[PDB]
């Protein structure tokens, strides 16, 4: 960890675009991670800060960085319904099929929260409709258990 | 009345003796404390939910309690925190004047009825309902110096062998243990458990069965068969008493017949109930007692009684155990009493000297020396009767009143002496004539002072409670003062003064007094010449007066306001705040630095550092701590450089370097409620369904906007905690059902191991104590540890936690706040320099009006007590103004002549402001009360000038100017005498350094500035006021 | 009679009976009040756009207005003319029998799966030496 | 339906109730409105 | 119920008594703990 | 009983002092008062 890295984790989390700008100009480590393995990109993904997501990617952020439980920024953005950030991440080479330690994918997460547009994007980018988590569940299993009919229909 | 007692000096003495006995008695029995109760009554509800996260606490405890806080009288507002240490505190604040006992029983009773809705483990811990207090009498530290005891060892020793005796000590109202009594600690090993197909559930079950009190009955109990010879109680199973016995608890018998005991799956030891606080006193393990003074108790007696009890425990201490006193307000309070007694005594001595300098005979000298103590004693008796205590405020109240008391004594005696020298009348006849001249004015003065100070007793809230202490003290003193002036001092004059030959002004005397008299007689003529010239040219003086009034307003508007002066109380505080998520060990490192600094760099100033790791003020947790610093006695800290303010400043600069931590030192506030600062206290509120995240966004929005007005708002900040990473674990219901693993087994296995669980009680050397099970540390540190915990399925197979769970990182709140039952976030800030808190509050409301739909706000605390009892000041001094005018009108039998007295007000205020401004002080409580007494005394001087003038015109047919010059000639000496004695007397206060000098300066500076300009200006301006007012009508 | 003391004396005796009462009675909350028997006023609430039913308004009132009114000094008792919302589970005996289940299973499942668990902390005190992580463990939370 | 606590002042309590309702109104859902169907308070104030 | 005198004293009487501090006007306190498990604690206050 | 006995001397002393002062005040004398107070043992001995 570094001084400016800490400041960047905080600014990305807070969505302070201008500070991120300045920090990017000064070489603040885009690959800094806190104790649970979240990078500034994780943070911006989680809290829905799109412009910072884009800035961070222009500045060499690891789009497929994973935390200590194997989750990527795409997991976060997909889970919390940030559609534009999901799109940007995918445009920049996010692994649409990344499995966290639980065998959970971005598609599983988006299904579970019923984010329909995000599910369509992930499918559009090759999300594996048949991927099973550690319990043998698919996005489709999740949709019928949740009783989400629109979602179930999308997943055939 | 004066006539009555001039003929009845013995009756007058009897009244005086009665007053003295009452006051003497009052002095013996009066309670003593640093401060009286000031803050509105509050009741706190505290609950503990072992291993609970903030949201769990809030949603299974806090909301439920809050929803039952109905039908309670005189509630102002209610607030709460729920946090991830598993703690909730709900605070209910009541209207000033509410009976705190009733408030508290109504709260406790509504709680009792909500208990059945709380979780079992919360009912088990209990929920405490208490009266709130932030002030301690003292903190007794208890340390072990030979490395043989842990803080847990010490806390239990204190709990078992010291606390109860201190609680039973005379005058103590409450004692808090800084730690806990022992708990029986069962630290489980998941590998051992799984080895024998056991879980924490089996451990809890076995403990509940083998550590229990079992009822049996009696042999030969009633109804018996007749002829029974024996009746005896049956004793069956009773609780375990020792770690050995807990160790031998039987968990399982294997097929080979071998036995699994609790000690085979766990480490067993006496330990603490909690491990969140690590306390050290100069690096050594520490516990302690926080002691509060009981209602009506005498602080000094109690502190003394506490020390005597401790001393008689000392012989039985184990080796290395030592008592330490890091905080004790008593020595400071002793100083204040000695200083106030010193001030009053030398005031009396100064009056003595001034009386002899001018009057030059010891008999006149003795009269004030008797009258003033009689007034003081009687005032104590009245205060006592009112239920007041001897405290900082009431003591300084009497100091602020000294000028007023002395003036009544000097005025009565000086006038008799003048009349004797000017007329040759014998002492008795002179005294009658003299009281005939000042009688009505003395009463008028008492009424006017009453009209000035009494309205000040009617301010609301906390600042009102403070003002009331000065108001009632000073008004009582004035009441006694005029009674003694109409009763005792005339009697004393008529019977103790020697005659003076007509025309004898002592100018024939030899030596110094001979030279003083001719000097002062000439000065009087010079003085009256000037007044004569001034009165030939009053136009320019009206201009000068307006210039003073304008300047008074100018200085008044720029003088920053405050509440009470900081003091060097021999102690101060250091805040240690690490980033969110920082562990206890990291926080300890920084406290170690802080401590090493003070014991090195401040070696000559610091006695001790009491380091409390894990404790904060606005949120506990592993990442926060405090270092409480105790200094050597003021006597070993000569100079401003070795006083608290300087030590603190150096500390904070030194710690500004410290790496990843905010570390700063600060002095303690005089009270602590009252919030000092400029300070406003704002609550942002979720009024709709919004939720924590949307409330946070709205808060951030507000804070960003506030920051754009540095001109108006400064340091606008949240008072709470930011969200932090938390570990979310999902139990898969289906997989658990498929494996035959019950959810209950899963959840208690998790909670017991990782959170700890209060099982039941045991008896440790005759004292009942708790039994806790929890994982040994190394098995509950990290996510990978989760999978080492196994649960037994119905079919007997051991199933690892990883088989039926999944986990992810997320963010959540470590501390959830609510206000009046709704989600909330407290924001602190202050008005920017030059700006009024009222202005700052208005902006905050404006910014608050533009926040997202559903977001509301409120004012609480010090700000709640501005939105009301501040819109109240102007109408009180309007009432004061009107009543003062009405008294003067009655005194002078004129609607217009009163103005010539009231015009004096700015003359003293200008000097007070000039002096406070110059010395860099503030417009605080002592300043303000001082303004009132300075105004009061100058008004009394003016009243007697106008009175003399007006009577010369009415009774001797003299002209306006002729009467004014004669009036002002007669009043010059008594006016100078009082001012001289007073100004000299309040001078030590102005220059004072060291303990209590903050208060002493605030009292002295304003009074001395004001009395100088009031005296010097009014002896020239009052003649002008009277002449111009009389001409105009 | 001092109504404060009367209420205190009544409740002191009530808490002696409380433990002898059925658990379902204690959980509904028994209350002790000191008020007049007649209504001071009735505060009515309506929706002039007709966008809320009787049930909706009643829940709105119970959930956003009634508690603060109930805490207001001088308010002795407050009656809601309606009912706060609850999670209503309307059981079907035919389907219960079809799956060989009863209301007892339904009740047990609800207690098991609508639970708010205390689960402790990673890196919680007392910790091992050199611990770097401290975080709350969040398990089951109440359904919503 | 609000009942007055034993001994409490009816007019003061009604005032405090209105003050409290005033704090709530700005956050009502659209269409929600308070009406005043039954009040024993006005008559006291008016008859006096 | 069922507790002996010493057990009820250690688990009940002493627990209550050590919380009976800082009560106004308390003159003295007496208690007894007995073999039927019953505890009685009497607190006597100054005459006024 | 202990309290009763302990405060009695104080009671007598303050009572005698008050009686003396009232006399002094009423008869504008210290001598008249001292003259009558000397009577007190004359009555007390009979009571005893
Ligand atoms: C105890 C405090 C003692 C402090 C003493 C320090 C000195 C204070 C001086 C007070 C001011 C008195 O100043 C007084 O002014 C008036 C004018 O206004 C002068 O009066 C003179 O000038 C005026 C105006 O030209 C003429 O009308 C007047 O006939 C003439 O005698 C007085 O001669 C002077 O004595
Ligand atoms: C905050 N304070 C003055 C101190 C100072 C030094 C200390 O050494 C301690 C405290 C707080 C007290 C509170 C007590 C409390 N109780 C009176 C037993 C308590 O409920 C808790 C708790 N975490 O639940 C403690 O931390 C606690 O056990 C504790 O360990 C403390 C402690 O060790």
């Amino acid at each position: 960890g570094s001084d400016l890295g800490k400041k960047l984790l905080e600014a990305a989390r807070a969505g302070r675009d201008d500070e991120v700008r300045i920090l990017m100009a000064n070489g603040a480590d885009v690959n800094a991670a806190d104790v649970v393995g979240w990078t500034p990109l994780h943070l911006a993904a989680y809290w829905g800060h799109l412009e910072i997501v884009e800035v961070l990617l222009k500045n060499g952020a690891d789009v497929n960085a994973y935390d200590t439980l194997g989750s990527t920024p795409l997991h976060l953005a997909a889970h919390f319904g940030h559609l534009e950030i999901v799109e940007v991440l995918l445009k920049n080479g996010a692994d649409v099929n990344a499995k966290d330690d639980n065998g959970i994918t971005p598609l599983h997460l988006a299904a579970n929260r019923g984010h329909l547009e995000i599910v369509e994007v992930l499918l559009k980018y090759g999300a594996d409709v048949n991927a099973q988590d550690k319990f043998g569940k698919t996005a489709f299993d999740i949709s019928i258990n949740n009783g989400n009919e629109d979602l179930a229909e999308i997943l055939q | 009345m004066p006539n009555f007692f001039i003929d009845r000096p013995i009756f007058a003495w009897v009244i005086a003796i009665i007053i003295m006995l009452a006051g003497g008695l009052a002095i013996l029995k009066l309670p003593v404390a640093q401060y009286p109760t000031i803050a509105p009554p509050a009741v706190t509800i505290s609950a503990s939910y072992p291993g609970a996260d903030a949201k769990t606490v809030q949603d299974t405890v806090t909301q439920v309690i809050e929803q039952n806080m109905n039908g309670i009288d005189n509630l102002m507002y209610m607030s709460s925190n729920s946090d991830s240490t598993g703690t909730v505190q709900i605070t209910l604040t009541f209207e000033s004047g509410t009976d705190a006992d009733i408030a508290q029983v109504q709260v406790q009773n509504k709680l009792q009825l909500a208990m059945p809705l709380l979780p079992q483990e919360v009912q088990q811990q209990g929920v405490s309902v208490e009266k709130s207090s932030s002030s301690f009498l003292m903190v007794v530290g208890v340390i072990n110096t030979d490395g043989t005891m842990t803080q847990e060892d010490i806390s239990d020793y204190v709990a078992a062998n010291m606390k109860d005796a201190i609680s039973r000590t005379s005058g103590v109202g409450d004692v808090q243990l800084f730690g806990s009594q022992y708990a029986m600690r069962i630290w489980m090993n998941p590998n051992e458990l799984n080895k024998f197909q056991l879980t924490p559930v089996d451990v809890i079950t076995a403990i509940k069965a083998q550590n229990a009190q079992v009822a049996a009955g009696q042999l030969g109990g009633t109804p018996p068969v007749k002829g029974q010879q024996l009746n005896a109680s049956i004793i069956a199973q009773t609780r375990l008493t020792s770690t050995e016995e807990f160790g031998k608890i039987l968990l399982k018998v294997n097929q080979d017949g071998s036995r699994v005991l609790l000690r085979d799956v766990a480490k067993i030891e006496l330990g603490g109930e909690n491990y969140d606080i690590i306390a050290e006193f100069n690096g050594q393990p520490a516990s302690g007692l926080g002691i509060k003074l009981a209602t009506g108790a005498n602080a000094l007696d109690t502190a003394a009684a506490i020390r005597a009890e401790l001393a008689k425990m000392e012989p039985f201490f184990p080796s290395g155990l030592k008592i330490v006193y890091p905080y004790d307000t008593t020595p400071f309070v002793k100083i204040s009493i000695h200083e106030v007694v010193k001030t009053l005594v030398e005031a009396i001595i100064l009056v003595f000297l001034v009386m002899y300098l001018f009057l030059q005979n010891f008999r006149a000298t003795l009269i004030p020396t008797i009258a003033v103590p009689v007034v003081l004693l009687g005032t104590f008796a009245v205060l006592a009767a009112f239920g007041f205590s001897i405290n900082t405020l009431t003591m300084f109240g009497m100091v602020l009143a000294i000028g007023l008391l002395v003036d009544d004594a000097i005025v009565v005696v000086e006038n008799v002496e003048r009349v004797m020298a000017e007329e040759g009348l014998p002492p008795k006849e002179a005294t009658r004539k003299s009281m005939g001249q000042i009688q009505g004015a003395l009463v008028g003065i008492a009424m006017v002072l009453s009209a000035v100070f009494v309205p000040m007793a009617f301010f609301g809230g906390s600042t009102g409670a403070i003002y009331r202490q000065f108001s009632i003290t000073i008004v009582s003193a004035m009441a006694l003062s005029v009674l003694v002036a109409l009763i005792l001092t005339p009697a004393l004059c008529a019977t103790m003064l020697k005659p003076i030959a007509k025309g004898d002004h002592g100018e024939g005397k030899k030596g110094f007094f001979g030279w003083f008299n001719r000097m002062f007689e000439k000065s009087t003529h010079h003085y009256t010449d000037s007044v004569g010239g001034i009165l030939r040219s009053t136009g320019r003086y009206l201009v000068l007066y307006l210039i003073i009034v304008v300047g008074m307003a100018y200085l008044f508007v720029r003088l920053p306001s405050s509440f009470l002066p900081d003091e060097d109380q021999g102690v101060f505080m250091t805040m240690v705040q690490l980033p969110a998520g920082a562990t206890q060990e990291r926080t300890q490192k920084v406290l170690n630095e802080v401590t090493h600094y003070y014991l090195t760099k401040e070696k000559n100033n610091v006695e001790s550092v009491f380091a409390v790791n894990g404790f904060g003020f606005a949120g506990r947790g592993q990442n926060t701590g405090i270092a409480f610093v105790s200094l050597k006695d003021w006597a070993d800290r000569p100079g401003e450089e070795n006083k608290v303010e300087a030590i603190t400043m150096r500390a904070t600069r030194a710690f500004s370097q410290i790496k990843d931590a905010m570390v700063f030192a600060f002095n303690l506030p005089a009270i602590v409620e009252l919030g000092t600062a400029t300070g406003f206290d704002f609550e942002l509120i979720d009024q709709a369904g919004l939720g924590h995240e949307k409330l946070t966004q709205a808060r951030n929005q507000l804070l960003a906007e506030a920051a754009k007005h540095p001109d108006m708002l400064t340091s606008v900040r949240p008072n709470g905690l930011e969200d932090t990473p938390q570990f979310k674990i999902d139990i898969d219901q289906e997989k658990a059902q498929a494996l035959g693993v019950s959810i209950n087994d899963i959840n208690t296995t998790l909670g017991a191991a990782w959170g700890g669980s209060y099982v039941n009680d045991f008896i440790d050397r005759g004292r009942v104590k708790k039994v806790y099970v929890m994982s040994e540390a190394k098995y509950r540190m990290l996510p990978d540890d989760i999978g080492d915990w196994y649960v037994r399925a119905a079919d007997g197979q051991m199933v690892p936690f990883s088989a039926f769970s999944s986990s992810r990182w997320e963010y959540g709140s470590p501390r959830l706040e609510r206000y009046n039952g709704l989600p909330s976030m407290e924001i602190l800030g202050q008005a920017a320099p030059g700006k009024s808190t009222g202005e700052a509050m208005e902006l905050m409301e404006q910014l608050a009006s533009k926040l997202p739909t559903g977001v509301g706000y409120d004012w609480t605390g010090m700000s709640y007590q501005e939105r009301l009892s501040g819109n109240q000041a102007p109408s009180l001094y309007a009432i004061s103004l009107i009543v003062v005018f009405l008294c003067l009108a009655a005194l002078y039998e004129s609607w217009s002549i009163p103005f010539s007295v009231m015009l004096v007000v700015p003359l003293g205020v200008i000097g007070a402001l000039l002096a406070a401004t110059f010395r860099g002080l503030t417009n605080d409580v002592y300043f303000q009360v001082g303004l009132l007494t300075t105004i009061g005394l100058s008004a009394a001087n003016a009243i007697l000038i106008v009175e003399f003038a007006k009577d010369l015109m009415d009774k001797e047919g003299k002209g306006l100017i002729e009467a004014t010059l004669d009036a002002v000639r007669m009043r010059l000496r008594p006016i100078l005498m009082t001012s001289l004695a007073f100004i000299l007397g309040v001078m030590p206060l102005v220059i004072s350094t060291g303990a209590g000098s903050g208060a002493q300066n605030a009292v002295g500076t304003g009074v001395m500035g004001g009395m100088v300009t009031a005296t010097v200006l009014a002896i020239f301006f009052v003649p002008v006021f009277f002449v111009v007012v009389r001409r105009r009508f």
